[PDB]
This record gives structure tokens, C-alpha cells and sequence, in this order.
């Protein structure tokens, strides 16, 4: 328990040389290059049999008794050879089996040795204890004990059991024990030595379990000496003799090229405290594996400058992973509060902030440290690191800044692309901007050019972002080509191919069998160490943790909704908001292309959906008396320009509809309405420029027009200036791609824009020009008015009349005067706009044509020309229903369908129900449609055929009549209340509370 | 156990009798909400009443395979031939099949520009039942004994 | 990635230019001649592959396939929680390294985590030389998993354990904790698969996601986006065909459960997996409820035969019990009406509930219980208890579950109020049989026995004491009295005045002799005692003494209020009494005009007593939930208040979407 | 601009008044309804009206700490002193402060061996406000002004 405390006392009492050596061993350990020469000393801790035991056994067998005297290093080897020769090899093998064949257990040192991620472990021991020691920790190793094992090298990590081992068998022939084997090693094992030399060459040997004068230590010493001067780092020696090392021996083996450490020099120990000594040194090194070298708080600025200065490269980094720079020592929370997670030393980070508060303390530093703190504080401010969590006062988080790519700017983008690229960062920005503009091929080639130039200048950050961007844009090119060749032909009728097939072959060739997931792994150890934050970008499964954060926080927020619980401090929605703006600022400031990918859009979309969902609930949240006691008049959720552009960019129009339906957006007031209007004016103008000119980059068009559609659709709430309204409408009607927005979507978007801001006479002129163009599109008989939302230019004219009580479009009137009988299609079109033309034009068209069939009758009544139903009109209705009846009895043997006739028949049923047409024949046609029976004769009609669409789709006057009739009023109220009780719906509740009860 | 009437959709060119691509239907969305003159603002007189309702049909499919001839050769209109079996609660399996067709449709999928990372093979394609003045809706349902 | 294996039970042909060999393999499966022609060893390979694909649910190509099915086969003992069976297998001798793996996983679920770690190690020694890469790796995985679990359990013990348990427990020894913190220190589970022999990773790339410390991240994001698709489907009122997102999350959840339970990964028990299961189910059931309440549209029902409705199977019950907390199931029942869902496998769910009750009875009947296992199983026990309402139980099963709930359940983790409300939830489905009435009478008489001591007092978060239990007993048995409590009265003395007060609340469950004893030994002259007498039925009218006592209490509260004007105002608990009294006056129960003088309190006091002078803008519609049908009618009938209440209620319900507010307005239509 | 109710909570021994642990409030939950009881008991006395509504106050505190003495020394009752500035509509923060206190509470935490693999330090402890026959609940509010 307190062993760690006493050993930490030993640390920082250690001579600087020892601590620096320990840190070097740790750093090489992390690099997977550190190698260990573990000797019998470590195995002695296991009580493994010692060679002198077999030596004495051999002496007894030879001369009938032991030596009763110390064996020299030559004797330790010589007596075994005398036994091997005088007697033979058989009893040699027998004695090896008798002694070394033991299942000794490993000890703490055996696993500590493995805690350093040994690249290799070259052991001269003949034991199999060291093999198990490797599994103990988990490191894999390949055992080598002969020439043949040199082939069997499955891994990059070697347990080079040099001098042989009894794994072959307990035989002297299978090991190096007798003197001759030691002398003839260079000839007996060419290949083990072959490996041995190379591994010793570059890897950081660290000696342990050995005596300084050990024969194997001396062999390795001479072998490292054979290397070129200054071409080998001094390996280390974890010496653990109970006696303190003689200074002269220390000087000798430090000169020889070994970085030696004595446990006895670090601690005090007994004579048989071998395990204690090994543990002391190894555990000092292990505690160094954790950063505990933070000496004093006044030194803080140097430490933070070591950690943060290389980090200036990014234009911003997320505070989520800024903790990873300090290895989870200080968690930088989303709001900026720096939560202290761990700090072995005092003033690890907190002293930096106390300096930030106390300016006088900040004055105590050298101007070097002063400006160091200055730069680091500027970096933290860029990060939004508000204050240390412990002393953090009242906070006021704000919208994170984003780059111009986040803004709806494309003219600036092209200007800068035209402008000369000053340096590598300029070219990286140019590549991202070209990618944004749809010039994906130019961006890709520039990315490759900067790949070359960036490894040339050694900008690891810029190169690595360029690599990941190049892969991401290549994926975009490939998927775009697939989309084109697969579906664009069905879309346009003739698939384009902006990307040349040779270019696609080239880009596919340059990158094959290459996963960006391994891109960070393939980087230099320097870059990997100083840029561990950018590892998150390596994995192709982007947003590898932001999605989980969103999932958990969405759950929590829904739970808060359902529980109806108050909150104090920042809540779940606050952290969702903070993470969202952190991710946006990071990705757009760094100019990564990964934003355009679907997954990032989905993450942004879900976050904003949850944010607005909780925004709606807090508005209608009820407050208890104690709820009011804790807090009252809480801050409302806002919709700034930045949040608008999020909604526009990341949501689809169906998603915006879904969220508007679920949540009343109009209530939550919008912010930066002027900036919103300017950005919408920008979208409109860009569309005008792109569509008026024939030039329409197809990839760019697909990339951005979704943005414009969403912004136009979601612009229903924001106010626009008069000139802005002119621009936005002129974009919406004429220059908008007709392929995506049919006439109906066009009309309803214009109607929403009307709903917030009125259309002045200028906009009236714009829409009149659009209508006269539709007339000029109607000169050809082949032209057809066709929409998905059942909305036509007649509805546009209805809007103009709704705005202008009196409006005579002289263009339409002149057209009608110019129209002749042969232009009957144009006569029909101008008829739909009959209210909008002059009196003379009305008379002209009335002369040209009048009602003759049901379709023309519905046309006329929609225009309102006929103010009363003639007997001919009702008789025409009777004839049409006679046709429908014969068709239905004919269709009775078939399946019966009604999708357009049903509209006319429902209107006729309505008119019977409204006692407008007394005709009793429409009663005779009862039985065909459920709604027809419901209207013509509700009492006979069984009220089980009532549809939910009927329950919610309605008319005000029709609802009044329904309430007025009691027979259908009972049934309809019953089913409607039943449905709202089943599923609470706003329309159902309104229909309940307003017309019947 | 699960739906046992897998839908075969045939999407053909309308001008000429050529098949474009066949797929498997995934979902159909129907909306009947009044958006003409938004909610209120339509034509209204004392004796005159007009049903101003407007509706839109959306359909999704999956596993789109295009006819080789249509790729080879490559105002234009297309049809749909949604093909499923009519199943009643009384008869969950019926020899008779239900035939749904949309002779007037427009291909406009939001999957265009979907650039998801890693594996992807769900080219869902959206369609909108395009309407005309003469006929409020073109969809038709016929059951073949 | 040669062929995408679709979760539905088929396989899609991912882009490949090979031999079309899954197509060929399913032609072999289809054709008897094709399979017969193979070489005999090849035929054995073919049929073993067929059996494997059946085991994993793979049938044929997605194109070749047609109608499919979904079901549950997570048959792990830990999944069922047969702890008796689980430890019986553990003590039974192992004959394989996989047997040792099974024992180690079971020891982990039983709280004998020390034995689990030791056995894991043992398998590692048994497999390092024999080179069983899959078993070796997986045992290392779960060894790290248990080291995590024990670390978190110990950390909980050192911290919140003191306040929660009320004591400092150290179930794990310091030496063992240090031994294991050291034996595999500085060890990344992510790098394990990377550092494992190449042969094993090549053969079992499946286990890469196991290597990842944040395993099931892909599962998490997949569920999240499928949930997004589900919510969009709910919003837009779509009508999906074939598989939908909800079915996809169902199958993914079920597959992950089955995988991690049959492989016996101890990672199954972590909270991240529990969170994934909880979310997956929550989506399934909210989808089921939404499907119940949906328009017709005359197109969806026609295509498929009849309709596929949602139901609850024994496995569904197991998952929900294991992976939900009481707040989860309660929030669920609030948002979605589980009662609409028709449960299934009632007998097997009964068996599982009896197993849960048997386990906790074994733990708490005996003084010795493993603390770590108690934490592991109590939450599951609580969830199964609360979730047992919706299933039918037999008389023996009902007796066991109820006796668990009352006597064998901890008081610390579940107070008396929860105990009672959980009981009354349980009986809604199963009316109290003589056995359950006897059990409640026994537990109640024990409460009386603890109340014999003057130091003891009943404690309950919900304010639901022994009186509520007695009320339930006489609710289901209109004629019932406890002989034990009667003979307590026979020995009862005025010294045990607190016992007399406790028993005063339980008057109706006693004999007439006991009623006389209660009447004689003490009076009903106190506000709380008056409420008790009203509740138990001893007093029905307010005598002059009773009304004067209430008037004196209101005088004390009035002087306190006057002092409170000068020294701050506190109003939580008294206002309850004053509101009750104002209603009594409003309901023509109290007639004294002294109360009109006491007016001045703005919660149901000045309102009910003086509706006209009351400022109706302060009225809160949530007050309407507390009133019953009689008081609802009276309050609605009074002209001085009806207009304001209807306007506030209707506007607030139209802004809101509470069903109870709809019901209150429906009774308010007048 | 953030919600300025950074309340300070002092958890003290009700038996002796000794401070146990201090922390910052996170959330507070209020739920009140009527016990699901009967009205036919005996004769369902009409004159005998009765208020049977029961309410539970649930709470949560974050950044839970502890006192050295309380750790040192180790029916029992506990006290809570919610200290909050008197936010009122007139001013972002009023000179006066609002004291909220619950003399009776029990520490039934939701933690229950939460074994989340995450390295997050949020020992959230839940609190259910206990009741007694004499008092519906001890929840107390005072105004400094």
C-alpha cells in the first residue's frame, strides 16, 4: 500500500540522470521498440535452479565430491565440459533434466518486465519460465532456440532464447552450458547471432536480471561497440545488487556505453532483498509510465507549452478530446469548465488558471514564460476553455464561430480559388473550397500535389488532414459516379459524365487496398505522439463517438420530458447544443470535406431535432408553485442565423415539415433576422446566376440545391426586405429548377413566404409575369400543366386576387384578344386566369368557349363565373353520374376504383347535403360512394365508413352544417372524440372544441 | 410470419412500351392535407361550394435493377406497376392478386447525393404521383380473380 | 464482404465476381441430387454448413428467399437467471476449457467474481500451450471485463456505498484487488486482438469489435439511426412493407443478446449493453402502441393477410426485467399503455417470476447474502416485481411473488409505500386469494409488532402506511378482521400509546372488542387523529368538539401566517389540511362561518370557501386531477367558478396533450 | 445568460445536525396524484369527504462530496438545506435569497452498482422526501425579503 508512497519518495530524490533514463525507457516502451535482456537474476526470484547447482553436481560425479570452493566464470563452464567429455553427454542430459525440469512460478518482476511493451526479449536463460512471463502480461513473442527457429518467425516480437534451451530437450547438445559450446558459439549458431546483432543494432536494449560483469553482458557490450560511432543509443542496465555500486564500476560501464541503474543507489534494502530491489527500480519506471514528473507549480507554463505549442496548427480543436492531450488529467467539459480528473503534481494545470486570474502572479514569470502563457491562453480561448471547473464562476456559453464555408458564400470561394495560393495551407484551403464548389477533380489533384509538398515541408498536421480529405473526396467521386450512371439517366434522360473515365481509373489506381482507418497508424511516431487528437479522423466510420453522445443525451432529454423534472445548472440539451457547435466549428474551420458526408448531416439533424423538441416542451411546460419558487421566467430557446443555416443545410424538406408539424416553430422567435434575410438573398441570387447562365455544374448542383430548397422552405418564418423579397421570389418562380419543384411546391412555398411577409405590387408584377409566361408556355398544345400537389396556376391567380381586389393584367387581356379559336388550349389557360384579365378579354373568352361538360363545369365554378346552378348544370351532373353508374356496374364484375371521379361525386353529394341542387337523381345514384351516401342521405348511410381524413380534412361551413344536422353530428362527434382519445391530435382537438362543442 | 406478398414494381416508359427498371416496394406515404391557399383563403360564396382538397402520394422501393436495353439506348413520362397479392383477414392467402399502377409519376429521389461512408447498397428511389387538371389522381386499383 | 448477410435470415449478394457460391450452396440445399453428388466428406461439410446457417438464421439468398420469421432463442442460464442451476453447474466438475469458460461466466453473474478471475486465468494457462486461439482470446476478453466490473464495484463500495448501505463493506480483499490490478496492468483490450497471433485474427475477424473497449459502438449508432427512421415513420404516418426499421432493431437487439449470451461473454452484464437493450425495446413498444393507434387509409391492411400485432413473449419479459429500472418501466407505462399489449407465455413468465422471488427469498430469509450479487440481482428483482402486473400468475406463483415483495424484499431498496403500491399493482390482475390476504395480514401484524416499541415509527416515501394495506385487505374481503391484531389489543396497554395510534389507523381490520379498546384507550381529538378516524370510519360527522378542534388548528395556522408575513412564509403541509377543510365547507359538510374569517390562504382555501372573491387567475388546472367525481361535479356546478375553470382547463389542455385533462374537460362539458 | 440557480445543498444529520456532504443541485421532480382507493367502504358516507391525494418529491444532487469527520466516525434521519438566490422576474437576481429545506429525506440512490464502462465522475444520488402521519411532507420554503 505505502510501498508506492515510499517509492514516489525515492523518485524525485533520484539523480536527474536516473529519472531521464527512466523517462527514455518509458518513451521507447510506448514505441514498441524497447527490448530486454533478462537474466537468471530475475529467474532467481522464481527460485529457478542455478547453473552452479548443476556445476557442483557435475563436480561430485567427476571427482566424487563437490569443490567446496568458488567457481570462476571459466570454472562454471569448464567443469561442465570435463563432465561432458570424461563421462559423456548422457549423464549430462540426465542432470539437466534432474535440475532444470521444474514448474517454478513467475514473480512480480517477470510481469513488470512485460509491462513495458517489449519489442523483443532476448534471454540467455534456458528456462521456460520466461515464455510464460510473456503471456502473463499479454505480449506475444516467438520463441527461438536453434537455427531452425530462425525461419519460424510469425511475429515482429522475438523471445530470442539464445544459448539454446531445453525446449528442444534437456540435453547439453540442445543448449550452451559446457565451455566448448560457449567458445564455439560463433560457429554453432550463425543464425541466432544473425538476428541477435540486428536486434541489438537499433532496438533499445535495457539490461536486467544480470550482473555488470556477466559473460553475456560483456558479449553484448562488445557487439554494441562494433557499431558505428554515435550510431547506437546507450542501452540501459537495471542493476539490483544489494551492495551499492562502486563509483569506479559505474564510471567504467557508463563509459562502455550503458545507462546503468542500481536499486541500492535508490533505496535501502537487506542482503536478501533482491525482489525488493528489482521491484523498486521497475516500479519507479512504472510510476514514470504515468506522468508524475511535474515538479513545481511555477514550472507549469513550460509543461503546458510542451503539450500545447505543437497543437497551434489546427484552427480549432474540440474540448471533448483536448483532455487526450494531457492524458485524461484534466477533463475539458463542453461548456469550457476544466474538470480536474488527475494530477500527480501540484499546479499541473490549475496554476496556469490562477495566473490567468491573478495578473500579479502572471508578472512573476520570465517574459519567455509570460508570452508562453499568453499564446497558450489564446489557444484555450480559441478552444472556448472558459475557466477551471473548480473556481468557475457564472458562465455564458455562446455560438461557436464558423468559417466562411459555413456561411452561404460561394463567390468569395471562387475569388479565393482564383487568387494565387501563397503556401501549402493556402492550397489545402483551395482543395477544400474546390471540393465544395463541385470541382472535385481539381480538388483531388491539388490534394495530391499538396500531399507531396507537405511531406516535403514536414507539416504532419497539414499532410494528414490532406490525406484524409483526399480519401473522403475520392469516396465522394466514386459514389457520385455510381449515382450518375445508375439513376441520373432516369432523372435527366441522358446521364452526364463530368468526371472523365480516365480520371476515375487514375484515382482508383492511386488508391487501392488503402483504408484511412490505418492512415494514422502509418504516420511517424513524432506526428502520432503530437497529434493524438486527430486519430479520431482516421477511422472511416466518422463521428465514432458523437453519435453515441447524441443517443444517450436524446434518451435523457426524452426522459426529462416524460418525468417533468426541473433542472439546475446546464442540462442535457445544453450539452447537445455545445457538442453540435463544437463539431461544426472543428470540421468547417479545419476545411475537412467530411461535412458533406451523409452521416455528419444526420448527426446535426438529430441534434437539432432534439434541441427544438425540448424547446417546444419547455414553452408549454407547466411550473409548480415550488417550481416557480426555484426559478421563474426561464430563458427561451432561440433560432439564430447560424441555427437557421444548420436547419437548411442538414435537414431535408420532409424533415423540416416533420419538425414544424410536431413543434410550432413560429412561436420561438428567430434571431439575426437581418443575417438570415441576407443569406437567403444570397441563395436566391446564386440560383439566378447559375440557372440564367447555361453553366450548371451538375455535381455542385446536386450538392447545394438541397440547401437552397431547405432554406427557401424554412424561410417561411423570417421577414425579408422588399428588394430581398423580389430576389427570393424571382428565384423561386423562374430560375428555380422546375425538375425538383413542381408548380404545386412552388405555389405553397410562395404562399408561406406570403404568410410571413406580404407581397407588394412589385411581387404581384413578378407573379403576373410568371403567369403570362405559363400562358406563353401554353401556346404549344402539347404543353401541359401538371403538378404533384394538385396546385396549378389558377391557384397563383387566386393568390393575386386575394391580394389585389382589382387587377387587370393587360398582357393576359391582349393575349386573349390575340387568341383565336385554334388556340383553344390557350383559351382554356387564360380562362383559368379570367379574373385577372380585362372586361373586354372576359367577353372575348366567353364568346370563345363556355361550359359543356363536368370538367369545364368544375373549372367554371372554381372561377365563380356561374353564380347559380342552371337546370342544365344539374342535368349534366345527372348524366355524368349515369355514366359513372354504368361504369361501376360494369366495373362491379371487375375491381372498383375511384381516384378522380370520387372528387366530382363527393362535391355532388356535398351539394345535395347543402340543399343547393334539389335534383332527386343524385339521390338515385346513392350507394356508390361512402361519402356520397353520407352526404346525400346521412341517416340511411351507415356511419362505420367514416374516414380519419374526413375527420380532419373539412371545411368551416361544412363543419357548421354537420353540427346543424343532429343525426350525423352524434356519429361524427363519437368517432372524432374516440380518435383523439386514441391518439391526441391537434386538428382533432380543434375540430372538437370549435364547431360541435 | 412477416408480410408474405412481396411487391414487384415494374417502372416502364410511358411514351413507348419499354421497361426501365424493376424493384421491391418498401413504403408508401399518403398525405391528404389542404395546402391550397394554405388553410383558409380559397374561393367561397353563399351558394357556391368547391372541394379544394389536394393530396399527394409518395412511394419507396429498394433493390433497383435497370433493363439493359434502357441503358444501351441512353415531357418524358413513366408508369408504375406495383404488384402485390390481395390478402383478406378471412383469407390471408388468396389466389387473387391486387394490381396498383401509377401511370403518371415523376422520379425524384433524395438518395441522390447521399455519400455515406463504408458499405452501402440501398438505392431507395422516391417517386411522386404527378397529377393533371382532367384527372385528380391517376392511381388505380384492380384485383384479378 | 463478398456477400452481405441480411439480418432478416437471408444473404444479399454484395458486389463480387466470384463463382456465385452462396447461390450454388443454396441450390445444393434446395436440390437433393446436387447435395448427394458431392464427395462424402464434402457432403458432411455441406450439411454441417446448412446446420450452421440454420443456427445463425441464414436460410438462402435474400433474392432467392421469400417470407421469413423472427423469434428468440437466447437460452443462456444467465439470461434466465437460474442462479441455483448456474451455481449447481459451477460446483459440478469441468472437463473442458470451454466448460471452464462456462463456469467462469456463471461465477461472474453470481457475484463470485474472484472465482471468475481465477478460472479465467486457469483457462489462459490451459490454452497458451494448446493454442486454442478463440477460447484463449475470449477468456482474456472476459478477464478484462471482470476486472473492470470488480473495479467499479469496489469504487462504488468506497464511495456512495457508505451512505446507501449505511456501512463500509469490503467484500473484495485488498490483496486480491492488488494482485489482479497488477497481473494485467497497462493492458489495452483494443490491442489484444491486434497483438494476438495472426492465424486467430484471420480466422475470427468477428472478434475485432469484442477487442474494442467501446464495444457495441456500431450497435449504438445503428440503433440510434434506426430510431431516427422510426420517429420519422411515426411522424409522417407512413405504411411500410416487408421489413421496417422497427423490425430491424428488433432483430439486431435479439441477435446481439443471443450472441453475447451463448458465447458467455461477461461483457453481456455491463451497463452499456443494458442501455442498448432498454433503448431497443423502448423503440419496439412505442412503435407497437403507435401501430395500435393509427389511421386506416384503406391500403396497408389489404396487402398482407389480416394484421401483425405486437405481443410479449417470455424472452421479452426476461429482457425487459433484466435491462430496465423502475423509472424506465414506469415512464414507459406512462407514455405507452402496456395493458393494450396482449402478453404471451404466461406460464413461463410465471416460472421466471417465481425464480426471481425464490432467489431473493434465499438471499433475505437467510442472514448471509453476497453483497455484490445482491446489487447485481436487486435491480432485476425490482424490475421483475414491478413488471409482473401485466402477466397472469397462479395461486402458488402469486403467493411466492407477493411474499417476496413484502417480507423478503429489502426496506432500503424499497420502502413501505413502494411495497404497497407494487402490491396493489400486482392484484389488479390477480384478485387477492385467501393466501395473499393472509400474507398481507402477516406482514401488517409484523409492522404492528415493530410498532410495539415506542421508538419505531412507520416510514414511507409515498405516505402509504399499514393503513393502506389494511384498506386493500378489506377492499378484496369486505368481511375480514385479524385475530393476531385482536389478541394484540387483548394484551395492549395504555403504555404502548404509539401502538394504539398505529392500530387506530387499522380499526376496520379488527374485532368489535378491538374497536372498543381503541375507543377507550385514547380519543380521536387531534387533527391527524381526526383524519384517521374519518378514514377508518370511526367518525362520520364533525361533532362540536371536532369542528372546534379544526377551528383551533386553523387559528394556530392563522397566527403562524400572521407571524409569517413578518418572518417569511412557508406553505406546504398545513395548506393540505386547510384545502381539505375549505372543500368540506364548499361541499356543505362544515357550516361554521369562523372559517370565512380564517380565509387568506391561496391554495383551495379562499377558493373553495369564497370562490367569488378568489382571483381565478391563480387557479392551477392540475388541482382538478386530485378531485374525485363527486367533488368534480360540485366544483363544476357552482356558477361562481365554473366559467373560469372551464376556460383555464380547455386552453391549457389545448396547449398540452394530457389525456387526463381531456377526461376532466369531458366531465366539464357542462 | 445561463440558468442562474447554482444551488448549494448541505446534507446534515437530522439526529445531531452534523454536516455529512455538500454538493450542487442538478434536478428536482414533483408528482402529485390521487391514491387509487375505494368509495364504497362501509356506507361511502357522503358527508365524509376526504382528500386522499398523495404527492412525492424526488430530487438529485451532483458533484456529491463528503465531510472528513463523517467519514471518520464511520432510524437515522437526514436534513437538506437548498440555498438558492431569489431569482425573480424583476431582476436577473434579487438582493434577497430563497432558502429551501427538506428536514426529512432518505438516500435511496439509483446508482445501485452502476457499472458503466465510461470514465465519468457523476456520482448522482437520488432522494425521496419521506412523510409522516402528522405532516404530509417536510418540504419547506421561506423568502428572505
Amino acid at each position: 500500500k505505502r510501498y508506492g508512497e515510499k517509492l514516489k519518495e525515492v523518485f524525485l530524490m533520484l539523480d536527474n540522470n536516473v529519472v531521464e533514463c527512466i523517462k527514455e525507457i518509458t518513451e521507447s516502451s510506448r514505441n514498441g521498440k524497447l527490448v530486454f535482456f533478462v537474466g537468471a537474476g530475475v529467474s532467481t526470484l522464481s527460485d529457478y535452479p542455478q547453473w552452479w547447482r548443476l556445476v557442483d553436481k557435475y563436480h561430485e560425479e567427476l571427482y566424487g565430491s563437490p569443490k567446496k570452493g568458488n567457481y570462476s566464470s571459466d570454472e562454471y563452464l569448464r567443469i561442465p565440459q570435463i563432465f561432458y567429455n570424461v563421462k559423456g553427454e548422457m549423464a549430462f542430459d540426465g542432470i539437466l533434466k534432474d535440475f532444470f525440469q521444474v514448474d517454478k512460478p513467475t514473480n512480480p518482476i517477470h510481469d513488470k518486465i512485460l509491462a513495458m511493451n517489449p519489442a523483443h526479449v532476448i534471454t540467455t536463460n534456458y528456462d521456460n519460465l520466461i515464455d510464460t512471463a510473456c503471456w502473463k502480461r499479454g505480449k506475444y513473442f516467438s520463441v527461438i532456440s536453434a537455427e531452425e527457429d530462425v525461419a519460424n518467425a510469425t511475429s515482429s516480437r522475438y523471445l530470442l532464447k539464445v544459448h539454446g534451451d531445453f525446449r528442444k530437450g534437456f540435453k547439453g547438445e540442445n543448449v550452451v552450458l559446457k565451455e566448448d559450446d560457449y567458445l564455439n558459439y560463433d560457429q554453432n549458431y550463425p543464425l541466432i547471432s544473425n538476428l541477435m546483432k540486428t536486434i541489438i543494432a537499433t532496438h533499445t536494449i535495457v539490461f536486467i536480471g544480470y550482473g555488470l560483469g556477466d559473460y553475456n553482458i560483456n558479449m553484448l557490450l562488445n557487439w554494441v561497440r562494433k557499431l558505428q560511432k554515435d550510431s547506437f543509443h546507450k542501452p540501459f542496465f537495471i542493476r539490483t545488487d544489494p551492495s551499492p555500486i562502486e563509483n569506479e564500476t559505474l564510471i567504467y560501464y557508463e563509459n562502455k556505453g550503458l545507462r546503468i541503474i542500481d536499486a541500492a543507489s535508490l533505496i535501502d534494502s537487506n542482503e536478501y532483498d533482491y525482489l525488493e530491489r528489482y521491484s523498486a527500480v521497475m516500479d519507479l519506471l512504472i510510476e514514470s509510465q504515468e506522468n508524475k514528473f511535474i515538479t513545481k507549480d511555477d514550472e507549469v507554463i513550460d509543461y503546458i507549452y510542451g503539450k500545447i505549442s505543437p497543437l497551434f496548427a489546427l484552427q480549432y480543436i474540440r474540448k471533448i478530446d483536448l483532455k487526450h492531450v494531457f492524458e485524461y488529467d484534466y477533463h475539458f467539459e463542453v461548456n469550457g469548465t476544466v474538470v480536474r480528473h488527475k494530477n500527480k503534481g501540484f499546479g499541473y494545470m490549475e496554476r496556469f488558471f490562477e495566473l490567468k486570474e491573478s495578473c500579479d502572479e502572471r508578472s512573476k514569470l520570465s517574459k519567455k514564460q509570460y508570452e508562453r502563457f499568453n499564446a497558450l491562453f489564446n489557444f484555450f480561448e480559441k478552444n472556448g476553455v472558459i475557466c477551471m471547473a473548480k473556481d468557475a464562476g457564472t458562465l455564458n456559453t455562446s455560438i461557436e464561430i464558423n468559417s466562411l464555408a459555413y456561411h452561404g458564400k460561394y463567390d468569395v470561394m471562387k475569388k479565393f480559388i482564383e487568387e494565387q495560393s501563397v503556401s501549402i495551407e493556402d492550397d489545402y484551403k483551395k482543395a477544400f473550397f474546390l471540393a465544395c464548389l463541385g470541382r472535385w477533380e481539381e480538388s483531388y489533384d491539388l490534394y495530391s500535389n499538396i500531399i507531396l509538398n507537405s511531406i516535403d515541408e514536414s507539416n504532419g498536421c497539414v499532410y494528414y488532414l490532406s490525406q484524409i480529405n483526399r480519401y473522403r473526396i475520392y469516396q465522394s467521386i466514386t459514389q457520385a459516379v455510381t449515382q450518375f450512371n445508375g439513376l441520373g439517366l432516369l432523372t435527366f434522360g441522358r446521364h452526364y459524365k463530368p468526371f472523365t473515365d480516365e480520371f476515375l481509373a487514375r484515382i482508383e489506381r492511386e488508391m487501392t487496398n488503402f483504408n484511412i482507418d490505418d492512415l494514422f497508424n502509418g504516420m511517424p511516431f513524432e506526428f502520432q505522439k503530437k497529434y493524438k487528437i486527430l486519430e479520431f479522423l482516421s477511422d472511416n466510420q466518422f463521428l465514432y463517438d458523437d453519435t453515441v453522445k447524441l443517443f444517450e443525451l436524446t434518451n435523457k432529454v426524452r426522459s426529462e420530458m416524460s418525468e417533468g423534472s426541473y433542472s439546475f445548472g446546464m442540462s442535457s440539451d445544453i450539452v447537445v447544443l455545445l457538442r453540435l457547435y463544437d463539431n461544426l466549428r472543428f470540421l468547417y474551420e479545419n476545411c475537412l470535406w467530411s461535412v458533406s458526408f451523409h452521416e455528419f448531416h444526420q448527426y446535426i439533424r438529430n441534434s437539432m431535432s432534439l434541441l427544438i423538441e425540448k424547446a417546444e416542451y419547455e414553452r408549454t411546460r407547466d411550473i409548480d408553485e415550488l417550481g416557480f419558487s426555484f426559478f421563474g421566467k426561464k430563458s427561451g430557446f432561440f433560432m439564430e442565423y447560424y441555427d437557421f443555416v444548420n436547419i437548411s443545410r442538414h435537414f431535408k424538406i420532409d424533415d423540416i415539415k416533420n419538425l414544424e408539424r410536431s413543434c410550432s416553430i413560429d412561436k420561438i422567435r428567430f434571431g439575426e433576422q437581418e443575417k438570415i434575410e441576407e443569406y437567403l438573398v444570397g441563395i436566391a441570387e446564386e440560383i439566378t446566376k447559375q440557372f440564367s447562365a447555361n453553366g450548371m455544374n451538375v455535381v455542385f448542383y446536386t450538392q447545394f440545391i438541397s440547401e437552397a430548397k431547405a432554406a427557401l422552405y424554412f424561410a417561411k418564418y423570417v421577414k425579408l426586405s422588399e428588394e430581398g423579397l423580389g430576389k427570393i421570389v424571382k428565384a423561386l418562380l423562374f430560375y428555380f429548377p422546375e425538375r425538383d419543384l413542381d408548380i404545386g411546391k412552388r405555389y405553397v412555398w410562395l404562399e408561406r413566404l406570403t404568410k410571413c411577409n406580404e407581397l407588394p405590387k412589385s411581387i404581384i408584377s413578378i407573379i403576373d409575369d410568371f403567369l403570362v409566361l405559363q400562358a406563353e408556355k401554353h401556346i404549344d398544345q402539347n404543353y401541359s400543366e401538371v403538378s404533384s400537389n394538385g396546385l396549378y396556376s389558377r391557384d397563383y391567380g387566386a393568390l393575386i386576387k386575394h391580394f389585389e381586389k382589382n387587377f387587370i393584367s393587360k398582357r393576359l387581356s391582349e393575349i386573349t384578344l390575340c387568341l383565336t379559336q385554334d388556340k383553344q388550349k390557350q383559351i382554356d389557360f387564360l380562362f383559368k386566369l379570367l379574373p385577372l384579365l380585362s372586361t373586354n378579354a372576359k367577353s372575348h373568352l366567353l364568346s370563345f368557349k363556355s361550359v359543356e361538360n363536368i370538367n369545364d363545369l368544375m373549372n367554371g365554378i372554381r372561377i365563380g363565373l356561374i353564380d347559380e346552378f342552371t337546370p342544365e348544370h344539374e342535368e349534366l351532373i345527372i348524366e355524368y353520374l349515369e355514366t359513372r353508374k354504368v361504369n361501376y356496374i360494369v366495373e362491379k364484375e371487375k375491381g372498383i376504383q375511384t381516384f378522380s371521379s370520387n372528387d366530382y361525386m363527393s362535391t355532388f353529394g356535398i351539394w345535395y347535403f347543402l340543399e343547393e341542387i334539389n335534383n332527386s337523381k343524385m339521390e338515385e345514384f346513392i350507394g356508390m360512394d361512402d361519402q356520397y351516401d353520407f352526404f346525400v342521405d346521412p341517416e340511411n348511410f351507415d356511419y362505420k365508413k367514416f374516414i380519419p381524413s374526413w375527420l380532419k380534412n373539412y371545411n368551416d361551413k361544412l363543419l357548421g352544417k354537420i353540427a346543424g344536422n343532429k343525426h350525423m353530428k352524434h356519429h361524427v362527434i363519437e368517432v372524432l372524440k374516440e380518435r383523439v382519445k386514441n391518439s391526441n391530435d391537434k386538428r382533432y382537438l380543434e375540430i372538437l372544441m370549435n364547431y360541435f362543442i | 410470419t412477416v408480410i408474405q406478398d412481396t411487391a414487384d414494381v415494374y417502372f416502364k416508359r410511358k411514351s413507348d412500351g419499354k421497361l426501365v427498371f424493376t424493384a421491391e416496394a418498401q413504403t408508401a406515404s399518403f398525405s391528404q392535407a389542404i395546402s391550397e391557399e394554405k388553410l383558409r383563403g380559397g374561393i367561397g360564396n353563399k351558394p357556391l361550394y368547391i372541394l379544394k382538397s389536394e393530396k399527394e402520394i409518395n412511394l419507396t422501393v429498394k433493390n433497383a435493377f435497370f433493363d439493359l436495353e434502357w441503358l444501351a439506348m441512353t415531357s418524358e413520362r413513366y408508369e408504375v406497376e406495383y404488384r402485390t397479392i390481395a390478402y383478406n383477414p378471412d383469407t390471408e392467402e388468396v389466389y387473387s392478386d391486387i394490381y396498383i399502377q401509377f401511370p403518371n409519376v415523376s422520379p425524384s429521389g433524395e438518395f441522390e447525393m447521399s455519400l455515406e461512408n463504408g458499405n452501402a447498397l440501398a438505392p431507395e428511389i422516391k417517386f411522386e404521383a404527378l397529377a393533371d387538371t382532367d384527372t385528380d389522381e391517376m392511381a388505380v386499383v384492380i384485383e384479378a380473380s
